[PDB]
């Protein structure tokens, strides 16, 4: 019972690439902005759940385990996707192709402006580290498996180890030396520390808007929310 | 319940 | 930067703070029990800032950058230390040699039990991964420089220092008889823990802000100002 | 700031 372990580095890359979710669209006061973001985030969750299944090793897990990993890391994956979409738009966040926002634009919702800065700082970090899409979809999957594995789990760490092999392989092909290979590996995985912190700072803001009831939130986005309490 | 269960099955 | 991997290891080992003791005598409920944790964390907080001074490259940074990196990562470092100490005591957290607690004891403080289980799981992961001291002191210093490097501009030097520590970890694993693939996998496994530890600090310090408004047990003045860094 | 003092102690 392996399935995902028998793959090569190339087959791992193509699997994650072909499974990548699409870039959705959207149709500024506090309620106006927070309403669009809520609408957009609700539609992105649905596609992510399909992306989760088409990740090697994920379908091998039980239903409860899949639910666990997604409930803990849904906001991170939403952010790292948002971060990478706006990677070549410095000082701007690309929530949608027809929805690009700036720092001062986010201040229309207080508490959200802080999350903007971290989101921008991460995309700037990716832009400055010259993150690749192949490297990205790996980080995307690492978060899915790692962010909650502590909360035969042995299999997940086997898959995590194999995803790591992909990055090393991805960097080896790029002509990076042995030293630069594990150095870039460290830099990429340390962003996931930041990305995690963003989610927690982001998960806190959403709960505020829930209790504020200013923005009617999707009940799907609710069951994903109160799973952190 | 959880809507997440439904989507992971469909 | 001009330090070999061996000199890096010794520096981090020589810089290690003592474990310290609490004031626990079995004579006992949900208060002072959280105060001893407060009193203990306060004293360890002081050793931490003198430990940070002995961390290579840290003193080169400005004073403002030192204040910043600590304000964001003071809880992560305490927790990874707590986990490291609680490594050889499965199902138990070793806050102090005379202060050893498990999950059902953490339930005395409401909401604290969730943090206890995570701290146990992290130690359960370290023990299952057979973490070594030399690897620990590196992670201990990595958290110090990374957990606030983009909450800030010529301080990209920090990354060079971070990369030097990564060279050290790989050097250690290469000495433990691990293959290049094994070194990379272990490196990933270690750094992915920091993702969890960060999450514990974010949740952990949300509990500290809770005990703040719930004036059941006052905390240290240094601890309050330290708490006034994530709330702002 | 208490932390500021110690860092220059
Ligand atoms: O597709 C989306 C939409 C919104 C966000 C987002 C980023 O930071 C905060 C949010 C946000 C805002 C409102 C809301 O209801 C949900 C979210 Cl996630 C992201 Cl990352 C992706
Ligand atoms: O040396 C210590 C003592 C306590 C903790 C700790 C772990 O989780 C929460 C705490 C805690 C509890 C009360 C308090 O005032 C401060 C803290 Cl940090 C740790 Cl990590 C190390």
């Amino acid at each position: 019972n392996s399935l995902a372990l028998s793959l090569t580095a190339d087959q791992m890359v193509s699997a994650l690439l072909d499974a990548e979710p699409p870039i959705l669209y959207s149709e500024f006061s506090e309620a106006s902005m927070m309403g669009l973001l809520t609408n957009l985030a609700d539609r992105e969750l649905v596609h992510m759940i399909n992306w989760a299944k088409r990740v090697p090793g994920f379908v091998d897990l039980t239903l409860h385990d899949q639910v666990h990993l997604l409930e803990c890391a849904w906001l991170e994956i939403l952010m790292i996707g948002l971060v990478w979409r706006s990677m070549e738009h410095p000082g701007k966040l690309l929530f949608a192709p027809n929805l690009l926002l700036d720092r001062n634009q986010g201040k229309c919702v207080e508490g959200m402006v802080e999350i903007f800065d971290m989101l921008l700082a991460t995309s700037s970090r990716f832009r400055m580290m010259n993150l690749q899409g192949e490297e990205f979809v790996c980080l995307k999957s690492i978060i899915l498996l790692n962010s909650g594995v502590y909360t035969e789990k042995d299999h997940i760490h086997r898959v995590l180890d194999k995803i790591t092999d992909t990055l090393i392989h991805l960097m080896a092909k790029a002509g990076l030396t042995l030293q630069q290979q594990h150095q870039r590996l460290a830099q990429l995985l340390l962003i996931l520390s930041h990305i995690r912190h963003m989610s927690n700072k982001g998960m806190e803001h959403l709960y505020s808007m829930k209790c504020k009831n200013v923005v009617p939130l999707s009940d799907l986005l609710l069951e994903m929310l109160d799973a952190h309490r | 319940h959880k809507i997440l269960h439904r989507l992971l099955q469909d």
